[PDB]
RNA sequence: UCCGCGCCCCGGAGGACUGAGGGGGAGACGGGUUCCGCGGCGCCUGCAUCUGGCCGCGGGUGACUCGGGCCUAAGCGGCGGGUGAAGACCGGGAAGGGGCGCCCGCCCGUCGAACGGGGAGCCGGCGGAGACUCCGGCAGGCGCGGCCCCCGCGGAGACGCCCGCCCCCCGGCGACGCGCACGGGGACCGCGGCGGGCGGCGCCCCGGCCCGCGAACGCCCCGCAGCCCCCGGACGCCUUGCGCGGAGAGGGGGGCCCGGGGGCGGACCGCGCGUCCCCGGCCGCCCCUGAAAAGCCGGGGGGCGCCGGCCGCGCGCCGUACCGACCGCAGCAGGACUCCGGGGUCAGCAGCCUCUAGCGCGGGAGCGAACGCGGCUCAGGGAAGUCGGCAAGCCGGCUCCGUAACCUCGGGAAAAGGAGUGGCUCUGACGGCGCCGGGUCAGAACUGGAACGGACGCGGGGAUCCCGACUGUUUACUAGAAAC
RNA sequence: GAGGCCCGCCGCGGUGCUGACGCGCAGAUCGCUCGUCGGAGCCGGGCAUGGGGGCGAAAGACUCAUCGAACCGCCUGGUAG
């Protein structure tokens, strides 16, 4: 047989990320002294594209708390965020669409996203165009928070996590058909060489599990166990059900 | 080519200056009868650096 | 070219282009709009004409009247 | 005028193709996209699209963060207002 | 090259300032009205086009033994 | 009857720095000289507006008063966000006491 | 082709061709002396040769301004260490930079581009071979020294004015997409006129042709649009399209930028339509947003003394000939990246002819059989031929009529189908007015073997049925498909 | 003045003639006739990916005239009823 595109694929080689030209690694401000106790205030300077991104960025600049100079900051910008607001990360921070704080401060029912997985880790939940998390419950006993991924899955998450307020920019871009094969090649080029895709039942015997015959045909069950090998894994895996159905 | 390096035009210039035939006193002198240098090369035929 | 000019060799049978290449239909526009608005401005700066019936003029100039 | 007399206002430049459901759905997203909304600030009606979630308003020179098509989406105006309820409460 | 300023700033640098050469020449190509004094510098050579064959004298008288004249 | 000239760059690729302007010499040819792209001048900092005074030339040949407005941040701020910026200074400066007092 | 030593060489005369996406002039790369002059034909020049890219002999590439070098890009290498039997492979968490008293300081690229970025070159000449390099002029850049001078003013403002440096901070320039239009310059082009030089002339001809040059740079002045300032307080101001204005329009006066134009210095006169290139203000577009750095320069705060001017000198290293000569066994109908691009006819950079420039290809003579290849025409019939209209032919430019079923209402559609088209002599339009400058759109007479897109270029059409929606992609060297 | 719109030059492909050639001009060229010609476009330079591996709008195609497993040397003068 020949190694098949998954395997091909985890070597990068091809299929690397297109990072030229991307601004940054979007992420929340790093938590400090000043953003543990009171709140630090940045000036939204700029809301630009990043190339893989349908989300626009934004670059907000805040002072150096370290020493005398000022600091620039990339963010996942909220809708509404515009240039020259004032965004205030940190435990004392108002309600306010773009501020960043804790969790535990954040009040129940609240639209967040760029939400921290585990404090201090600068972002995780909620970064892609239109996905919020909402705080469902904060349990002071234990100092968590539960919150609502945007998959629907409820994740307790530590009251220290901080997340920014508000639903992310670019909502409703998957809205629109792309239309043209070109759209797509345009839309996969600012991203990684996923695109155009061949069906495994088009290709022959050596290069997919589904191969080939006289007709074209899946052969055995296309769900596979979750235990397959790294070659194997081809078609719907572990599938709990299959098939289109109500709900 | 008009772009060369000098390290790349020195060695191409041992070529051009010992591209020659043997002296004729030499073929005298040593009585060499095949007077042939057989190391001579012609640009249109050869293909030095290959 | 001195026989073209008294309109000698401009017929059917010697248009082998459409009437738009030949003339940009285009072209013909800019230079009338332009040569009205330049009539109807000095006539407003004159003060022939006031600055209300200007404007309605200048709208149906752009509209081809 | 009426050029086009069905809804191939703006769809007439992909002419006889790509089949009316993707056609009627790119009218409302096309239109939404090159409309003029009114800035938040300017309260003029100068807002146009950069990007997909980049809105300027050329009198204001302000650059607003927006959904991907229209300045404002239905998800965010609500989102706005339960987070200003929220605020207003807790104070 | 530029046109130096009258023979106010023509006869300042004569004095003083580098003057390898000035050239009278006179009748460029036989035209009229037509003495154009070439003060070569360092910096620039400079050209006064003055109107008469008397007025190119005035600035002549004064010229230096040591600024040489060059005639065309 | 032929004014097609040959290229003064070092090679024949045509980018953005190997564009030409033909002129006539004295010696009655159209010669090749070269164009160079014009640099820009300083753009405010604050808003993107082109800063006035300041001419297109690479800022090493220009002469500090040519490089330089007479105006406290002159060619970082324009005028208008120089005065919204000592405005902004001021204003807060009398909030401040106001909520002392 | 003719004559001249007469060779396919060279010179003159003819007759032509490549036909400005060139058989033209130049570069990148690859070759590496092929370049030049002189001699030569033994090799080679698939015929010849007195020829030559061949052979012998002697020569030939000159840079402060052009490129390398330098910067960074995709990338690649380096790193206390980490693994692996090793060879090697992998890599930030590791006391990682400098003088004197101090001070400041997490942590690598003197890697990578003769197209990206970059401090600055123009003219004229000269040689057998070269030139942005030589030489003669004229300039610009960046530094090193001597000498002298000396630490801000003006404005209502936007600005203006010859002006300091270091550190740390903040910023700018470097620096950026694509398009249809529209504007402005430059070059080119064409038209007159005048001035100079020709050629033809059977008749005509002030009717033909050739030439008429002005660089970088340095001062001064202008420069649309744009962006600002000051007064003031509104339906207006405006584009080709737009757009704009109580967050300040119009109007009035100003400031700035404008790869540009003029004037002088360097050193023939007018006009027009295009073409090409640059540039501008827009407007459109994107689930596409169109590199970075070296370097340079402002600004804030601290320190702190510069600053200029003038006059000398300096600028090292390497590339620099030539290419119909590269790569395919070859001096091979094969490939091979650019740059610049005249005239006529034309919508055209198409086809067909031409100026410039180049130049007659492993040879020539006869003869005019079959047959073959590349074409041409064919009476009457008009697919009866054949697996099948394969091949050929019909059709076609433009203008004005007219145009069906069906349809996803966008299409179909150039549906189908008609009619005209030349040349002359005019007549209106249209901007242009001191009337001057356009070449298109109409309309008209008169013509002519019953012609006119007269060459050239340049859909045959319709009725269905089966697939695959579509534009795309594919088996280099037998399958372009309904396959992907 | 919009379009993975149409006609059409170069370009880039390669349909038909099953034309020429087939001891070729050529180990795939030639002539017409064509597909397309603002785009999933075409083209140069640098760079990345390596052999049971790569890369593949998928043809078992392509990887230096070599591909249903490149090439070079060796094991190897492999073994053969």
């Amino acid at each position: 047989g020949r190694r098949i595109r998954v395997q091909r694929k985890g070597a990068g080689s091809v299929f690397r990320a297109h990072v030229a030209r991307r601004l940054g690694a979007a992420k929340l401000r790093a938590n400090d002294f000043a953003e543990r106790t009171g709140s630090v205030r940045g000036v939204v300077k700029a809301i630009l594209h990043d190339r893989g991104r349908g989300a626009p960025l934004a670059r907000v600049q805040f002072p150096n708390m370290r020493g005398e100079g000022r600091v620039n900051e990339l963010f996942i910008a909220p809708e509404g965020m515009y240039t020259g607001q004032e965004v205030f990360s940190g435990n004392k921070a108002t309600l306010h669409i773009g501020n960043i704080l804790p969790v535990g401060n954040i009040p129940e029912g609240t639209y967040v996203c760029n939400v921290e997985e585990k404090p201090m880790d600068r972002g995780c939940l909620a970064r892609a165009s239109g996905t919020y998390c909402l705080v469902v419950a904060h349990n002071m006993e234990t100092n968590k928070t539960r919150i609502r991924l945007p998959s629907g899955q409820k994740k307790l998450i530590s009251s220290k996590a901080r997340a920014m307020i508000g639903l992310v920019a670019g909502g409703g871009r998957t809205d629109k058909p792309l239309l043209k094969a070109g759209n797509a090649y345009h839309k996969y080029k600012a991203k990684r060489n996923c695109w155009p895709v061949v069906r495994g039942v088009a290709m022959n015997p050596v290069d997919h599990p589904h191969g080939g015959g006289n007709h074209q045909h899946i052969g055995v069950s296309s769900c596979v166990p979750r235990n397959a090998v790294p070659g194997q894994k081809v078609g719907l895996i572990a599938a709990r059900r299959t098939g289109c159905s109500g709900g | 080519t008009a772009n060369k390096t000098l390290s790349r035009k020195l060695r191409l210039a041992k070529k051009t200056k010992t591209n020659k035939n043997i002296p004729r006193w030499v073929i005298a002198k040593d009585h060499l009868k095949k007077t042939w240098n057989y190391k001579r090369h012609h640009w249109r035929r050869s293909h030095l650096k290959l | 070219h001195a026989a073209k000019r008294l309109g000698r060799h401009s017929g059917h049978g010697k248009r082998r282009g459409t009437r738009e290449a030949r003339m940009p239909s285009k072209t013909l526009w800019i230079q009338r709009q332009r040569v009205l608005r330049r009539l109807l401005s000095r006539y407003r700066d004159d003060e022939k004409i006031d600055r209300h019936l200007y404007e309605t003029l200048y709208a149906k100039a752009k509209g081809n009247m | 005028m009426a050029k086009r007399t069905k809804k191939v206002g703006l769809t007439g430049k992909y002419g006889t193709r790509y089949g009316r459901a993707a056609r009627k759905q790119l009218l409302k997203i096309e239109t939404s996209q090159k409309a003029k909304y009114t800035c938040p600030f300017c309260a003029k009606d100068k807002v146009r699209r950069t990007a997909c979630g980049i809105w300027t308003c050329r009198s204001c020179s302000k650059t607003m963060a927006g959904g991907a098509y229209s300045l404002h989406t239905e998800p965010a105006n609500a989102a706005r207002a339960t987070i200003r309820r929220l605020r207003l409460a807790r104070e | 090259p530029n046109t130096i300023t009258e023979e106010n700033l023509m006869k300042m640098i004569a004095d003083g300032r580098g003057k390898k050469l000035v050239v009278k020449s006179c009748s460029k190509g036989r035209l009229q009205g037509k003495v154009k004094l070439k003060l070569r510098t360092a910096k620039y050579l400079y050209t006064l086009t003055v109107p008469n064959a008397d007025d190119a004298k005035s600035i002549v008288k004064g010229c230096k033994d040591k600024v040489e004249v060059q005639y065309v | 009857a032929d004014c097609r000239v040959t290229c003064r760059f070092h090679s024949t690729y045509r980018t953005r720095s190997k564009i030409v302007r033909y002129k006539r010499t004295p010696g009655n040819r159209l010669t090749s000289l070269r164009v160079k792209k014009l640099p820009n001048a300083p753009h405010c900092a604050e808003t993107g507006k082109q800063i006035h005074g300041i001419p297109r030339v690479i800022p090493q040949h220009l002469t500090r008063q040519q490089r330089k407005v007479s105006r406290p941040y002159g060619g970082k701020l324009c005028g208008s966000a120089l005065r919204a910026h000592i405005l902004e200074s001021f204003l807060n400066e009398e909030n401040q006491a106001l909520r002392e007092i």
